[PDB]
């Protein structure tokens, strides 16, 4: 009745993985009432907006969220007046008093939490005021910080701001939290499916529980009592099959421009991502050893520079084309 | 209460004793205020040089008791339109002191975040309005100030704080909350400080949170790196000697073993390669040009997004073409 | 029921012909549609995933899904200034349109998305064109359909999947539509033509109309509709393959850059695309037909083609990251024109 | 209760005033004569224009000046309805005052002020010119509408040169009796850069925080103008001293990246020693730097970078 | 419950409020509540303090149950609570009896009101992170410069005469003579030139008038008192003096003025800033337009 992305929420500091610092950190703050403001960055699909939700959870308890915790996001108007008037009252309602059921059954700091969800989305002004409103209401209230991109984040709010740089959730990471989700919800796959979907989601746990959903639903569907593997899991996600990577390598090496074009105009036909081949072939390139260093310089420095222009929002077939050819003739 | 506050409000200063590394800023203020002669103080820095902490310290010093009623705080958290400055500025300065034979102290957080024309208003009442009135600017940003306000105002410059300001801080830190850190941690701290001491703060406590007993322990370098997340001075030179002797393939091998074990950023990584490539001598003067340039642009991509094993990949073929000429 | 493409509709699962690994995708989707995440489909334009979203809409609710209605609501942007937005209601879901301005998008998404989530048997909405956002309402999607996932399943349908962020790709199911082969284009015509009963002399037409088309199911259908309307119902060998006067201005400009190399030249190719500007076509798609037709000319030599190619990549990146859109292309042109000879 | 040196010693009388000796000689001839055309005064900010005025029109009242100005300054209800009533008000009375004697109105700051405003000022200035005058403070002149600046004179005021500063420093410090150096000045002068107040301001904070005023006290209180350290690191010939120079000046001083990006554009707007290619080639990094910085990014790299790139563009390999 | 207290007649409590909401509607007031009753303060940019107080008997059911220091502080919105009591308190006769409640610290302000069988009840939540404390514009007694009775309409209709003419800069003049001819006015400019309202010495406007010399006990005949007050605060004091009985006036040698006002009844003083200086030298021109 619900995705896995969301049943399998967790809801306590302890059901998080492959997070030490920040874990440890919360775990220690929720014996005392010296919670700094907290920056949390890192990759997405890693775990911050989990965290901060076990966190509050585990700190005040289901009753205080009503009257004591409020979040901004990006679903509402967020413009300078409305955050600078919002934020300040907020920021100076009163500590409400807890009841007796909150005082023995939640450690209840005498503090409260202020979640600024993809805070990215903020101007200049509304980042200034809000760093002054912290700086100015520190005593009871508190400010969470939760952003993809820390450039886009003002200095002076990432010096406020205790860092927890949030470590993107590798196969070793995650193993064990993709294991236990497949045993939980009668899951079978082979010796190195989990692995392969790990690395196919490189520190993205979110894509690979939708993955892992859309295996089984498939296994469930196909009826026959049989395990997941690779190759099903690879073409669900979208990964190039090594056959069709190994003539595209052939069709460059050889230097035809016409049959080059035609490939590509074939390869945009069936409709595939080209960063997932961009990611494919520079894997391959790398990995290979018949080449020399030169150039796999060359040709690293034209796929980095074919993944920035694709992303940007540009038109997949143009840069792919140009790539192609670019590494041809080197 | 006290010791239920983030240690960068914990540790606030409230004298002017208080505030160290800016020396001769504060005894100048003081021998400012010795005299009772108040010349429309502008305080310009970076952040977390402690000005707004100054200006309180110098206003808890000067006035005492008359705090609540003398001195006039705005900032970014208040409106500050055109209307709304020329008439609560003008209303404050233009009405006498109650009792107090002191000059008026008007405390103007982060000045920079104003328009022209209010900066108009407010550079023409500090003129006219001055017999009693005087003005702070604090901002940290000059380009977004108009430069007739530098000009009636006196610019006072907030250097980053030296070695010896972080140290006795923190030592202050260590007498307050009995902790010990090893003189290697310490050393690490202040190459991390980069002259700002709430970051060192928040490092602090959080490095006191991760120790599993506060007492009977010492706080080394391994525990700082871990977490705050910074790469080992260590790693960096292992990835780069792989990088300059391996060409491609155990180089790359032992990148991703470094950006696996520990889940070492890719920011931070490359500022710590570049750090350690400042030092080094380069005879050719167009191999640095081609690393300053192939890394800013590779920041500029980590910043848009993308993929952190070719964008790794993209570092170490720059570097090794660069290192090539 | 003056269409091909709204006579012939299919609408079911079983209904479909072309990619059946993809059918059983839908079909292992809709077995469970209590447990179904939020997909988006990435492919082709005109392969058809608006058909699949409909498919697959049915199969979990049942009939009523096709029937639509229309319903007319303002929202306001600035001040008294307010943006309609033409949204078709339907019963058991919901669809929407970005035909607002690409900075009140964002607001009216906000608005709209939090006026249908409420509270609930869940509703399914189809994000048409997800990939024409500006990065903005992106944002306001990513927190909505995790924090309010009880009661709305977004759908999403676009050609490029680049533009789209990494987060929303990663709370969203990656569903893809290939384009269908010749044989499968070929096989759909043959159906189409029999149903209609006009005659067809040979099969290499409807070939001919598939290779033109290249692996468009609506330019095919409507190919073949004006080769059927303009010889009575009539089809022959010899009928000329019949193209939309858009692809015909943007090959003769071609020619024209080939052949002419000067600036009176550079200024009648700026009038010609100040003037196919002017009907509302994007100026990425022009710039893309416009590289496609300059790359396969034979009179030019491999530097020649691969010149163009990375002035046409440089000037895709610009116009993706500027504002204008007549400067990038007509540097593009500019730059085609210099490096021609 | 001691006002600062820089309001304290604020020049009552137009021979107190240096500067623009020809154009003080102008307005005390002006102020003899009792002949006030309409003016407008334009300059760099902070020295002397409202002082000039308000000294003009002391010398040109006397015992007049309680009724016979209106000041109506930027911070004040600057509207169009409520600021042409109180003008016309004024313009429609008449004083005790000799026949070669005018009324001044003086509007400071007359840049910021709306345009609907300028018409009505033009209005009244059309429909009373008889009997008052409109005298102007501003820094620019452009922002002053050309209709309100035909029905004028236009007086530019120029930069204050180092004997006209030297000049009143010895005035005041004799004032003071302030013991003093002549390195001292120079520095002080250097710091300044021909500003009047600024030169008061850093004297001051070198008597109050030093005593003697001496070049080191000076370079320690206040430091070198970031202008200077742009344009002596923007025209060095090697990449490595370039690097150094901004890096031990810039970050070691504590200096945003957004203010180094735009005083460099500044500088090699006001660059002379430069080709016209190399020049704009400049700007155009400078710009993308620029919007590098404005999104995030604002390292040191970035910085770096750009004088990487400038130096490449310099040599040209 | 901490505090408790009660009414039946919100007549009273609805035209003490009316005479806060010319400045005081916005937001941020310091209720105090305290064994004298209950008090509202009202300070906006540190120019001008208002105090309206609410005696015991006012209240029919005042228990005030506490055990501290006696003296809690509580901020709340004033916009919120006329929102509120705007679509309550209609007609005439409705006999609406409001309870005031407040559970000491981090609970709303709580008010009940019922009307016919129709009850209600607001919950005002409280502001108490940046409470400064303290705070007050108080003046001593031992150097006022006079003491002035006056009564409450003739101030009224000076003040609503002086309104609409304008004059943002407004001048207050005190004067006694042997002859027992006191001289109090409230002189001001404008663009429409001088306007010049004057109180005379008849006792029944002019009760009490006497002119100190900064000791509060040797009054002295034939001294001239010049106050600047800005026209903002004469402005929302206007509202105040509309209903009262007597208004006294006090301001000492520092400038400040304390303006209580008599409406038993309660009291409510308010406190004013001077300005910085007189402007040129016009306190010589308002004595020789006096005696002129
Ligand atoms: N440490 C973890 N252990 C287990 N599941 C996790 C962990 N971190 C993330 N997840 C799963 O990731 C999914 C979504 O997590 P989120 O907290 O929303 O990710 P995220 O950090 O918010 O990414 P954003 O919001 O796009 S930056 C859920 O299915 C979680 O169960
Ligand atoms: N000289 C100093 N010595 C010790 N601690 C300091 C010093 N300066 C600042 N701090 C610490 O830094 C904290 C925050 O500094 P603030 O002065 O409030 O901010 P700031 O330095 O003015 O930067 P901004 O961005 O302009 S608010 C204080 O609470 C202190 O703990
Ligand atoms: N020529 C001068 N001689 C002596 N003191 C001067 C001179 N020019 C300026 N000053 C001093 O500088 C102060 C400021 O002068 P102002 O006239 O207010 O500056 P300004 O020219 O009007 O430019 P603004 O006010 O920034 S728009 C005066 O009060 C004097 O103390
Ligand atoms: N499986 C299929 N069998 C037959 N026709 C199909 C199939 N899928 C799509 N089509 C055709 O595609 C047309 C609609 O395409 P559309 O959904 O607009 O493409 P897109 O989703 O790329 O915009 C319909 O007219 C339909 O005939
Ligand atoms: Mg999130
Ligand atoms: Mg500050
Ligand atoms: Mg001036």
């Amino acid at each position: 009745q619900q995705p896995w992305v969301e049943k399998y929420r967790p809801k306590n500091l302890d059901e998080v993985t492959a997070q030490d610092h920040a874990v440890t950190v919360l775990k220690k703050t929720l014996k005392s009432a010296n919670l700094p403001h907290m920056l949390f960055y890192g990759p997405p699909g890693t775990g911050k907006t989990s965290t901060i939700l076990a966190l509050t959870k585990e700190l005040y308890g289901p009753d205080l969220m009503k009257s004591r915790i409020l979040e901004l996001n990006a679903s509402d108007e967020r413009g300078i007046s409305i955050v600078r008037e919002k934020v300040k009252n907020f920021a100076r309602l009163t500590v409400s008093k807890p009841s007796k059921h909150d005082l023995e059954n939640y450690p209840c700091p005498p503090y409260k939490i202020i979640i600024l969800d993809e805070a990215d989305s903020m101007t200049a002004d509304a980042q200034s005021a809000l760093r002054r409103t912290m700086e100015t209401y520190s005593g009871v209230t508190r400010f969470c910080l939760i952003c993809n991109y820390v450039t886009r984040i003002i200095d002076p709010l990432a010096s406020r701001c205790s860092k927890f740089r949030f470590k993107a959730l590798d196969a070793s990471n995650a193993i064990d939290r993709l294991r236990f989700i497949s045993e939980q919800e009668n899951v079978k796959c082979d010796d190195g499916v989990l692995e392969r979907i790990l690395d196919i989601s490189a520190g993205d746990l979110r894509r690979g529980i939708t993955l892992l959903q859309s295996a089984s639903k498939g296994a469930q569907y196909l009826g026959d009592g049989k395990n997941i593997t690779s190759t099903q899991v690879e073409e669900l996600a979208g990964v190039v099959p090594h056959d069709i990577l190994i003539e595209i390598v052939e069709k460059v090496k050889s230097g035809d421009f016409d049959e080059i074009k035609k490939y590509v105009n074939t390869f945009m036909k069936s409709g595939w991502s080209a960063a997932s081949v961009v990611n494919q072939l520079h894997e391959y390139y790398i990995t290979n050893d018949n080449f020399d260093t030169n150039f796999k310089n060359q040709i690293s420095w034209l796929l980095f520079t074919t993944d920035s222009r694709l992303n940007n929002g540009t038109n997949e077939h143009i840069q792919l084309l140009n790539l192609l050819v670019k590494i041809s003739q080197l | 209460s006290k010791e239920n506050l983030p240690w960068v409000e914990k540790y606030r200063p409230e004298t002017l004793d208080e505030v160290y590394g800016q020396n001769e800023v504060i005894t100048t203020v003081r021998k400012f205020v010795d005299e009772g002669k108040l010349p429309h103080l502008l305080f310009y820095g970076p952040p977390g040089t402690g000005k707004t902490s100054t200006i309180v310290a110098l206003a808890r010093e000067i006035y005492g008791k008359n705090y609540s009623n003398m001195v006039l705080e705005l900032n970014a958290s208040d409106d500050r339109g055109i209307d709304v400055v020329r008439n609560q500025i003008k209303d404050f300065a233009s009405t006498r002191q109650i009792f107090s034979k002191g000059f008026k102290l008007i405390i103007l957080d982060e000045a920079d975040a104003m328009t022209n024309a209010a900066q108009n208003a407010l550079r023409r009442v500090i003129e006219r309005y001055t017999k009693n009135t005087r003005f702070c600017v604090l901002a940290n940003y000059a380009h977004k100030l108009t430069p007739a306000l530098l000009s009636r105002c006196t610019r006072f410059r907030f250097q980053p704080l030296p070695q010896e300001a972080i140290e006795r801080r923190i030592a202050n830190v260590l007498v307050h909350e009995k902790l010990k850190l090893s003189p290697n941690a310490e050393k690490a701290l202040i190459e991390l400080s980069n002259g700002d001491m709430r970051r060192v703060l928040n490092v602090l406590q959080s490095c006191k949170a991760t120790l599993d007993n506060p007492d009977e322990d010492e706080i080394s370098d391994d525990v700082i790196y871990e977490c705050c997340g910074a790469p080992r001075p260590s790693d960096l030179k292992a990835v780069l000697k792989s990088i300059l002797e391996d060409d491609w393939g155990t180089a790359h091998y032992t990148l991703n073993k470094v950006r696996s074990a520990k889940g070492l950023a890719l920011i931070d990584l490359i500022e710590g390669i570049v750090k350690i490539l400042e030092d080094y001598e380069l005879q050719n003067e167009e191999t640095r040009v081609h690393l300053l340039t192939k890394l800013a642009d590779i920041e500029y991509s980590i910043s848009k997004g993308g993929n952190d094993q070719i964008q790794g990949s993209a570092v170490i073929g720059a570097i090794k073409a660069s290192f090539e000429n | 029921m003056s269409l091909w493409v709204d006579k012939y509709r299919p609408k079911s699962l079983n209904a479909l012909s072309h990619n059946e690994e993809l059918t059983n995708f839908l079909k292992s989707l809709s077995d469970q549609p209590r447990d179904l995440p939020h997909l988006l489909l990435y492919g082709p334009n005109g392969t058809g995933k608006k058909t699949r979203c409909m498919a697959l809409l049915e199969s979990i609710f049942g009939p009523g899904v096709y029937r639509l209605k229309i319903d007319v609501r303002q929202f306001v942007t600035a001040s008294n200034r307010k943006l309609e937005l033409n949204v078709v209601s339907s019963p058991y879901h919901l669809e929407i349109t970005p035909s607002d301005m690409g900075n009140n998008d964002r607001i009216v998404i906000q608005e709209l998305l939090k006026e249908v989530a409420q509270m609930e048997r869940y509703k399914c909405v189809i994000i048409n064109e997800a990939n024409s956002l500006t990065k903005d309402a992106q944002a306001a999607l990513r927190r909505t359909m995790e924090k309010y996932s009880k009661n709305i399943r977004l759908i999403m349908v676009c050609d490029s999947m680049s533009p789209i962020i990494a987060p929303i790709k990663s709370r969203c199911l990656l569903i893809r539509c290939p384009a269908p082969s010749d044989s499968e284009i070929s096989t759909i015509l043959s159906d189409v033509v029999t149903n209609e009963r006009i005659q067809l002399e040979t099969k290499d037409i409807l070939k001919r109309i598939a290779q033109a088309s290249n692996g468009n199911l609506r330019v095919s259908l409507l190919m073949l509709e004006s080769m059927a309307l303009n010889n009575e119902l009539a089809l022959k060998s010899s009928s000329p393959i019949i193209k939309p006067d858009w692809i015909i201005v943007i090959h003769k400009l071609t020619r024209k850059i080939v052949k002419e190399r000067s600036v009176n030249s550079l200024i009648e190719c700026r009038a010609v695309l100040y003037d196919l500007l002017a009907h509302c076509i994007p100026a990425n798609i022009i710039l893309k037909e416009l590289t496609f037709s300059l790359l396969d000319v034979e009179t030019l030599n491999t530097t020649n083609k691969s010149s163009i190619i990375e002035y046409s990549s440089v000037f895709d990146e610009r116009l993706s990251l500027g504002n204008k859109a007549i400067f990038h292309l007509e540097g593009f042109i500019a730059k085609v024109m210099c490096c021609l000879d | 209760l001691q006002l600062p040196w820089v309001e304290k010693y604020r020049p009552q009388v137009l021979s107190d005033i240096v500067g623009n000796k020809e154009t003080i000689d102008r307005l005390q001839q002006i102020a003899k004569d009792g002949n006030m055309p309409h003016m407008i005064i334009s300059g760099m900010p902070g020295i002397g224009k409202t002082t000039s005025v308000h000294c003009l029109a002391h010398e040109l009242l006397g015992r007049s000046y309680a009724d016979g100005v209106l000041e109506l300054n930027a911070s004040d209800d600057r509207g169009i309805d409520v600021v042409r009533n109180q003008i016309k008000h004024f313009a429609q009375k008449k004083l005790h005052l000799p026949p070669g004697k005018h009324k001044i109105v003086i509007l400071d700051e007359a840049d910021s002020m709306t345009a609907g405003a300028q018409q009505a000022l033009r209005r009244t200035m059309e429909l009373y010119s008889n009997s008052t005058r409109f005298a102007f403070a501003c820094n620019q002149s452009n922002k002053i509408i050309e209709p309100l600046q035909s029905r004028c004179a236009i007086l530019r005021y120029s930069k204050l040169s180092d004997e006209d500063v030297l000049k009143r420093l010895l005035q005041i410090i004799k004032l003071e009796d302030v013991k003093y150096t002549n390195d001292g000045l120079e520095a002080i002068i250097f710091t300044a850069e021909g500003d009047m107040r600024q030169a008061i301001n850093n004297l001051q904070s070198t008597v109050a925080g030093h005593g003697l005023v001496n070049a080191d006290n000076v370079f320690k209180i206040v430091d070198s103008p970031h202008p200077l350290i742009v344009k002596k690191m923007l025209l060095a010939s090697n990449l490595e001293d370039s690097i150094q120079i901004l890096r031990t000046d810039l970050w070691k001083k504590g200096y945003s990246s957004i203010d180094i990006v735009t005083t460099s554009f500044r500088v090699t707007k006001n660059l002379a020693q430069v080709k016209e290619s190399v020049r704009l080639e400049m700007i155009k990094e400078i710009g993308l730097t620029h919007m590098r910085i404005l999104e995030g990014v604002g390292t040191y790299l970035q910085l770096a970078s750009m004088l990487a790139k400038i130096h490449k563009l310099n040599n040209k390999a | 419950n901490k505090f408790s207290a009660s009414t039946v007649h919100l007549e009273h409590i609805t035209t003490a409020l009316s005479c806060l909401t010319p400045f005081g509607s916005k937001d941020d007031v310091l209720i105090f509540i305290d064994a004298d009753g209950l008090s509202f303060v009202r300070e906006n940019n540190h120019v001008i303090k208002i105090q309206l107080l609410l005696s015991r008997e006012l209240f029919m059911s005042y228990s005030y149950r506490n055990e501290t220091e006696d003296h809690m502080k509580l901020c709340v919105k004033i916009n919120h609570i006329l929102d509120s009591v705007s679509v309550m308190n209609r007609n005439s006769d409705d006999i609406v009896e409001c309870t005031l409640s407040y559970d000491g610290h981090g609970s709303p302000f709580v008010l009940i009101f019922e009307d016919s069988f129709i009850s209600e009840r607001v919950e005002y939540s409280t502001y108490l992170i940046k409470d400064f404390d303290t705070n007050g514009l108080e003046l001593d007694r031992e150097r006022i410069s006079f003491e002035a009775i006056i009564k409450g309409e003739a101030l009224h209709s000076a003040l609503k005469d002086l309104k609409e003419i304008g004059c943002k800069e407004c001048y207050v003049y005190a004067k006694t003579e042997a002859n027992d001819e006191n001289v109090f006015a409230l002189i001001s400019k404008s663009q429409l030139g001088f306007s010049k309202i004057k109180l005379p010495s008849n006792r029944s406007i002019l009760e009490k008038l006497q002119v100190f010399d900064g000791d509060s006990t040797t009054v002295i005949d034939g001294f001239a008192v010049i106050g600047f007050f800005d026209f903002t605060s004469f402005d929302k004091i206007r509202k105040s003096t509309k209903i009262a009985s007597k208004v006294l006036f006090r301001m000492d040698v520092h400038g400040v003025l304390s303006v209580n006002i008599l409406s038993p009844g309660i009291v409510i003083e308010v406190c004013m800033l001077e300005k910085e200086s007189i402007d040129e030298a016009a306190q010589t021109e308002i004595e020789l337009l006096m005696e002129t």
